[PDB]
């Protein structure tokens, strides 16, 4: 029942946890995927075969973004049930802490791709359920291992902020995260409260209006406040510090990132 | 809406000053 490698698309990948593919196939210890229709198959001829008429090139749902070569697809879990349940299973080869593969349907599914001279390939994903009573805006999110630490996954992020945004919510991706999900969603906190300082020249600020604006949840603004030292307590006031040795080094640094005006979404 | 932290809890609506 344990799966070692899989094929997929021009890559071949070690995996890392258990997933629940029927038996019949986990017992087989390697798998190859449609990295379209994400279909699982058990020999190589097989996917060969099924490429060869296989409808798919990319995503089902709308496609609700797109820039230059990126997309998302917005997949509803309930409108395209083999196709969520495919993606939750192979999620749950790099995701220690997902539980849900197969009751897709109160889910809704955020597809990033990348077009190139061979296709429009799958990058990764989240999850987010429909009716969020916690304020998740995200369940679980994953970048494929052949993308990850690329900037694929801050704009994965940025995304799954930006239809809060848009929702005039606030959220906080589900926990536990993994382990570079969580490093990857401190590293993002802090980009975007620096641009937010940066960009700001107010001399007061609450929690409530940097929230309101970044979409971040004042939980993990804080946090990440504390986190770059910046959270001071002098006399009975709290202060905010400015650090332009950050604003500065974070300008040093700039394409990977999402543009609002590209959104062809509402809630 | 309040925020604990430390080891003392932060409204959220509270003015903030900025300071270097
Ligand atoms: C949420 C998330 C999950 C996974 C992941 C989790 C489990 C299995 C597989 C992938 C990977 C990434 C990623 O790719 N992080 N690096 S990043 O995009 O370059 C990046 C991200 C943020 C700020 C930066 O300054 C740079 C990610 F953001
Ligand atoms: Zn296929």
């Amino acid at each position: 029942s344990m799966i070692k490698t899989i094929a997929f698309g021009r890559y071949e990948l070690d995996t890392w946890y258990h997933s629940p593919y029927p038996e019949e196939y986990a017992r087989l210890g390697r798998l190859y995927m449609c990295e379209f229709c994400l279909k699982y198959m058990k020999s190589q001829t097989i996917l060969r075969r099924h490429m060869a008429k296989c409808v798919w090139k990319h995503p089902p749902g709308d496609e609700i973004y797109r820039k230059g070569s990126i997309s998302v697809f917005e997949v509803d879990g309930k409108k395209n049930k083999i196709y969520c349940q495919n993606l939750c299973l192979l999620a749950k080869l790099f995701l220690d802490h997902k539980t849900l593969y197969y009751d897709v349907e109160p889910f809704l599914f955020y597809v990033m791709t990348e077009a190139d001279n061979t296709g429009c390939h799958l990058i990764g994903y989240f999850s987010k359920e429909k009716n969020s009573f916690l304020n998740y805006n995200v369940s679980c999110i994953l970048t494929m291992p052949q993308y990850m630490r690329q900037g694929y996954g801050k704009m994965l992020i940025d995304f799954s902020y930006l239809l809060s945004k848009v929702e005039e919510k606030v959220g906080s991706p589900e926990r536990p995260l993994s382990d570079l999900g969580l490093i990857s969603y401190r590293s993002y906190w802090k980009e975007v409260l620096l641009r937010y300082l940066h960009n700001f020249q107010g001399k007061e600020i609450s929690i409530k209006e940097i929230s309101q604006e970044t979409a971040v949840n004042p939980v993990d603004i804080v946090s990440t406040l504390q986190a770059l030292q910046m959270l001071k307590y002098w006399k009975g006031k709290h202060l905010v510090l400015k650090r332009q040795d950050l604003i500065d080094e974070w300008i040093a640094k700039e394409n990977k990132t999402m543009d609002p005006s590209c959104l062809k979404w509402t809630p | 809406g309040m925020v604990e932290i430390e080891l003392h809890r932060i409204s959220i609506f509270d003015p903030l000053e900025i300071i270097l």
